[PDB]
């Protein structure tokens, strides 16, 4: 929302660069710099907007990845525990496969919970990608458009005026 | 993203343009 | 892919002002082929 209201302070100053060219016939590389001066500004602006971006996606992305690495370390554990009760089956321990398949109900359980944080982790990352590229950079790119629109207009107008 | 498959020539212009356009933009820093 | 969602934003599509079918995009490619 502040680089929208900053951009906009950079174009009242393109707006006083307008009406200064306007007033006393000021140079039109004036009303050129201050056009890339909003380019520049808006560039660098994007770009600490991706850099925002890439920075929650990075952390997100590598709590994911933690978290699936740590599903693939339960289902290991749980492949482990299995092996362990198919060799004590031959053996005739009843009194621990009761702990063992209580120790896998518990580990699917926590495996379930895994799972809903995965899929809290995309929807969000998501909903990052949709709202910030809805509102910011497309703000900025309206605001570029409109005042490259209104330089061209006045340019235009400046050389009506010269030609007559 | 509204898929490549739906838009015009001239709108594959501004595609194929902008993308040369970037290209260009990251080349002449050299 | 870094900009590629800022060519995706940027690009200037909101007024259509064309006023068919794909077949006839297909004839149309083998015609100008």
């Amino acid at each position: 929302s502040d680089y929208t209201r900053r951009l906009l302070e950079t174009v009242s100053v393109l707006l006083k660069t307008i009406e200064i060219v306007r007033k006393e016939n000021g140079e039109v590389a004036e009303v050129g710099a201050a056009l890339d001066a909003v380019k520049v500004e808006k560039e660098k602006l994007q770009k600490e907007i991706m850099s925002g971006l890439y920075r929650d996606m990075r952390r997100l992305r590598k709590e994911r990845d933690l978290l699936m690495k740590r599903a693939d370390k339960i289902v290991d554990e749980a492949l482990s525990l299995k092996k362990q009760s198919e060799k004590l089956l031959r053996k005739g321990a009843r009194e621990k496969m009761e702990k063992l398949e209580e120790s896998v109900d518990i580990m699917e359980s926590e495996y379930n919970k895994i799972w809903e944080r995965i899929d809290e982790i995309d929807d969000i990352i998501l909903k990052k990608e949709t709202t910030t590229l809805s509102f910011g950079v497309r703000e900025l790119i309206f605001i570029e458009r409109e005042c490259v629109e209104l330089v061209k207009s006045f340019n235009r107008e400046l050389n009506q005026k010269s030609f007559e | 993203w509204i898929p490549m498959s739906e838009l015009s020539l001239q709108q594959q212009f501004l595609l194929v343009t902008r993308v040369v356009s970037r290209v260009f933009n990251a080349l002449r820093k050299t | 892919l870094i900009s590629e969602i800022s060519s995706k934003s940027l690009h200037n599509l909101l007024l259509s002002e064309e006023m068919r079918s794909p077949n006839v995009r297909e004839v149309l490619y083998s015609i100008l082929f």
